[PDB]
Parts: structure tokens; C-alpha cells; sequence
């Protein structure tokens, strides 16, 4: 059985975090003068001190996370559960002037959510698994290759 | 063998002086509720249960583990 | 959800604008001793806001016990004389039995 | 000290196909459905370009005109392309291909 | 004399997530509450992104339209990451770790 | 070199139960079509209430 | 809540617009020696803002 | 988060406000290298100690 | 929080004014590194006591 399915799919997720910290110390004392003469304690000290410390620490992290796809995919009916639910899968290839692209969808979906013109939203298929993708030079430039994943497993 | 196929093993904190915690901890774990027993109408003849009623207006609160 | 079970889902949000359904609560008493195959009365009320139930005929409804499960299925034609209470003398057949104690003991 | 990190990876497709294209019923299925396929070429000045489409249709999605939306289609299999000198200018070749294999 | 002392600290944290994600009842328990668990993957011109979320929920809080929203999800476990070299790009590795543990 | 193993597309961890399927009524036995595993209410909301 | 315990779930925020239900308040005196199975009086009290109960039936 | 309330303080939509809690336990952090980063570690901890 | 309360001073909502609280003990502070930033230390606590 064909089941037309619309390709609605939009995620977003976003986080971050971050800290501070900050201390500091400022004591100064000038030499303690009494009776017109400077103050001694001991035999050479006298009645002043200087301090100055100050520390400072700042840490964050972020990530961040997206993507869509819009468009159709009709697809047919391969197997039926004990519950009436309908295992579907199908694909779909195009070739615009050179190139191969492939659209694969495989999920489950209830019928109730089968609207009325027999078209089924994307997001209510369970088990989705989605590809949307090319074939032949045409992927080749999407990808870096072994040198640049190596640096960047790397680094 | 320990290990089970379906969910897997699930087996420099020395320079970072804490210990993160782990997702599944059973100290914060949820505690299935207990079954309830079985009426076993027979004895009385009704289908009444003190512990199986439910009463039809009431808002369904929550009042018991799970 | 009753159309849904024959076959017609009606879009999201369409209102049926029905004139000649009531919701109503059916309740059956019943009698020991009771065996599946069996006929009870049943009295059905409007719950709703309907004027009249006189003339309707009760669709389908299954009649739980105090546990939950189902003992009856009630339909048949209501006689009402309060025009929102109806009877129907046969509207609940037995599909369950409920243990007795009657055969224990001495 | 001052440390610092910044990762990030991204990818776009999309295409489009307007048009029509003319096809006839080659297979009728157990339900009903029907399988169909069909070609077009045509050669305008110089150079042929073609359309194929296969797929298979339910008969409650064609219209009244007798015409059906090519999302509608399963199994579809839409090409449109050309052929010879012209089709010769979209490819890089042999140069090319090792190049953007190879980096 | 002059003495003086300032300390001050902070931190802050927010996370946000939005979609959808379609999935199924594995287990009823006692009180009817029903445990749920899926996963979804979707492979968008090159890499596989995932999104997995399992729980326990109510189904008084599932609404008219069999959907209920996230935050009703007890023990809910929800992760959506990629997969491959797109994900390489989102850690630092060795390196950058050993010096962020260090200072 | 990577530190971190990459989730696997059909995990059984992850991947969906299929519903039992329920036995056969035997209408032979009580000469009516009523089974209490096989009934369906007419007005009920279908809500998830099994697995699958 | 009885019609959620029916399986008709309505969504949050409707208005029922009955007119056919009463709330009532239910008080049963029992005797002394009653046993399982046995019947007793009840007396229906209003305790809302309904003109009559009339004609009534008393759910569960 | 672990506490305990009251069933009346739990409203119709079956929420309950987090003041609501008694003895309350409320824990929102990360965990790996980017809770690594929010921390200085031992050298700036023995400082702001001393100072 | 601790003291003592009036059940006459508990409002409709189950909920008392804190300056209707006897005896009370109000405690808000933190815990760890980031608690240590907030007190000088014995460097500056001498020098703000001898001066």
C-alpha cells in the first residue's frame, strides 16, 4: 500500500556554561612615626607592611546543534504489526543533468495518523531513519578525505 | 558471562578531584510500584475490592510509590 | 471515534453537527447466578445536554464491573414514559461469570 | 594559562525538477496500483536532452485532468540529462576526479 | 593604614532542545504508567545525526493528538549528537583536555 | 585516537518491540463472538496502553 | 474525571456544557449486624446549583 | 531534585511548584571536559586558599 | 530556616512571612572554592584587627 509521507523535520538544541572566580588583597601601611622619630620593633623593623595579591579565574563551554529537511518521499507498506501499525520503507532517486541523489525513508507510523489526502508527517513515524544524500564526484567534494581526518582526530 | 548483547557493558580523576556521576545511578533510579494481588472473587461473590476500586470523580493525585 | 471504527475519519477539527446522538450512561444490575447468553435490563440516562431520548436506540455499549472488566454488551430500543431516563428490557446480554460462594462449605 | 577550543562541521543539499512528463501503465498490481515508466527526448538545435521516470501510482491520486503529482510517485526514478558534447562541459573528467579524490 | 579585600565567584548553565521524535511503548507497568523508548537517525548530505529518548510517562498527560510534550517524561534520558568525522570537529582530544584538567 | 565509540543505526537497545500477537478466540467453545482480549470500544480515545 | 474513566479524554480548558448532571452528596445509614450483599437507604442531597432531581438516577 | 510535598500543593495539571518542596535537593550541572572547564583545579584553588 | 510560628500566622496558602518567625535562624551561604573567595584569610584578618 502507498503512503505519501512529507518530509518536515526541524531540531534544535543549544547549551552552554560558565564560572568565575576572583580574589584579591590590598594592605599598606605606612611606617608608624611617635614622638617625631620612626617607630622600631626589634632592632631594624618597623611598624609597616605591604601586601598585594589578586587572583582570577574565568572556564565556559558551549555546543550547539541543528538541522531540517524539507520536501516528499512516497513510500509503501512492507509488513503489518499485531497492533495494526504499518512498517514502512521506500526510496527515491533523482538525476538532474549529472549526479545521482537518493531520498530513504524506513519507520513505523499508526494509520490514525494518516491525514485525509493519504499523506503522513514525518515526525510521526517512529523508528525514523532518513537519508538524504548524493552518489559519485559529486560527494566526493563533501567530504576532506583521509589527510584532513587525520588532523582533525588529531587535533 | 555478565555482559548481556542487547544493551552492552555498561562497566585522570586523580587530577580533576571529582567524580562525576553516571546516568542509571540506582540512588536515583524509579521504583516500579508493587502489583496488587489478585480480587479472587469467588470467596465473596462480588467484583468489589477494597484495593481495585476506582472512584469516578475522583482527581487521581498522586498517592503511591511509582 | 465511533466513525473511526467503521472506516470514516472526518479531518482534524470538522465538526459533525449531529442532531440525533445523545451520550448517555448505561447501567445494568446483575443478577446472581447469571449465565453468558443471558438478558438484563438495562437504564440509560442522558448526561449531556439533550432534551428528549424517546424513540433513540442505544448503539453498542459494553458494561464494566467494579474491577474493570467487561461482564455485558447493552443495545436495543429505549422506552422512556423525565423524557432523559429510558429502559430497555433485554438491552444487556451476559458475556462473563462471576464466581459464587453458594457450593463452599458445610 | 589560557586555553581555548572551537569545533564546528555543517552541510546543505536541496534540488528541484518542474516540468512534465508523459508516461504510460506498463504493470498492474494485487492491490490495484500501477506500475509505470516512459521516456522523452528531445532535440532542440543542437544537442539531445531526455526525462525518464519509472514508479509506481495508486489510481485514487490521479486527478481529473488525468494527471498526477510527481510526489506522488513510489519507487520513483526521475533522470533528466543530456547526451553528447553538451553533456561533455558539466563532467571534469579523469584530471579532476583523482584531485578531489585524493584532497 | 589601608587594608582592602574583594572575592566574588559565579557560574552560570542553560540548555535548550527543540524537535520532535516519534517513539514506542516497551513496557506497562503497575499503575499503568507506560515506560518509552526510540531512536531516530537521519543522514543529511554527509554525517548521521541521531536522537534517542527513553522514560516513563503518564497517559493522562498523552493530549488529543497521541503527543505529549517533553518535560512530562519521567527518568528522561533525551540525546541528540552526530557521528563520524562531523563530530570529530566538536571535541578538542588529548591534547586540549590534558592542558584544561592541568589549569 | 578518537576516545569516544560512535552509536551503531538498529541498536536492540534502542529498536522497537513488535506487539505479541493474541491468541485466536475459539467461538466454538462459547457460541459467541465476545472475547475480552479482542473487543474494541467503540468510543474509546486509543491511547497507548501496550507494548509496540 | 468519570468521563476519562470511560476512555473520553476531553482536552484541557473544554467546557462540558451539561445540563442533565447534578452533584450530589450521598449519606447511607448502616445497621447494625449488615453483612455483604445487603441493601440500604440512601439519601440524594443537591449541592451545587440544580433546580431539581427529579426524575434522576444516581451513577456509581 | 528529591524533597517532599504536600498532595495539596500539587495543582490540576499535576505540577507542583519547586518552593513547594521541603527539604529540597536541587542539582543542575554537566559532567566530562566541559565541566573540566568550569573548575580552576588545584594551583588557583591553593592560591585563592592563601589569599 | 528555624523558629517558631503562630499556626495563626500561616495564611490561606499554607505559607508564613519570615519576620513571623520567633527565634529565627536564616542561614544563606555556599560551600567549596567558592566560598573560599568570599573571606580574606588570616593575612587580612590580622592586619584588619591589629589596625
Amino acid at each position: 500500500d502507498i503512503i505519501t509521507v512529507t518530509l518536515d523535520e526541524t531540531t534544535s538544541a543549544t547549551k552552554s556554561a560558565n564560572a568565575d572566580l576572583s580574589k584579591t588583597n590590598e594592605a599598606q601601611m605606612d611606617p608608624l612615626q611617635v614622638g617625631g622619630e620612626e617607630l622600631q620593633i626589634g632592632g631594624k623593623y618597623n611598624f609597616s607592611y605591604d601586601l598585594n595579591n589578586s587572583n582570577s579565574f574565568a572556564g565556559d563551554s558551549s555546543a550547539k546543534q541543528s538541522n531540517s529537511i524539507s520536501g516528499y518521499i512516497t513510500v509503501e507498506v512492507i509488513e503489518v504489526l499485531a497492533n495494526g501499525n504499518l512498517v514502512i520503507r521506500g526510496e527515491k532517486w533523482m538525476t538532474l543533468n549529472t549526479g545521482d541523489e537518493y531520498i530513504r525513508l524506513s519507520g513505523t507510523i499508526r494509520p490514525d495518523d494518516i491525514s485525509f489526502d493519504n499523506t503522513i508527517a514525518s515526525n510521526r513515524v517512529s523508528n525514523a531513519r532518513i537519508q538524504y544524500s548524493g552518489t559519485g564526484v559529486q560527494q566526493d567534494m563533501q567530504e576532506p578525505g583521509f589527510l584532513a581526518r587525520f588532523f582533525n582526530v588529531a587535533l | 558471562t555478565v555482559v548481556d548483547a542487547v544493551e552492552g557493558d555498561k562497566s585522570v580523576d586523580t587530577l580533576r578531584g571529582r567524580s562525576d556521576p553516571v546516568a542509571g545511578d540506582p540512588a536515583w533510579a524509579p521504583i516500579h510500584p508493587k502489583k496488587k494481588p489478585e480480587h479472587y472473587a469467588a470467596a465473596t461473590g462480588s467484583l468489589f475490592s477494597a484495593e481495585h476500586i476506582t472512584d469516578l470523580y475522583d482527581d487521581s493525585k498522586p498517592r503511591g510509590i511509582g | 471515534a465511533m466513525l473511526q471504527n467503521f472506516g470514516i475519519q472526518m479531518p482534524p477539527g470538522t465538526k459533525p453537527k449531529i442532531k440525533n446522538v445523545a451520550a448517555v450512561m448505561v447501567t445494568a444490575e446483575l443478577p446472581p447466578f447469571s449465565k453468558p447468553g443471558q438478558q438484563v435490563d438495562v437504564t440509560v440516562s442522558s448526561i449531556g445536554s439533550a432534551k428528549s431520548l424517546r424513540g433513540g436506540t442505544l448503539l453498542q455499549t459494553f458494561l464494566k464491573g467494579l474491577d474493570g472488566q467487561v461482564y455485558a454488551v447493552a443495545q436495543g430500543n429505549l422506552v422512556v414514559s423525565n423524557p432523559t431516563v429510558g429502559l430497555i428490557s433485554s438491552g444487556a446480554t451476559v458475556e462473563r461469570e462471576i464466581p459464587n460462594p453458594f457450593g463452599r462449605g458445610d
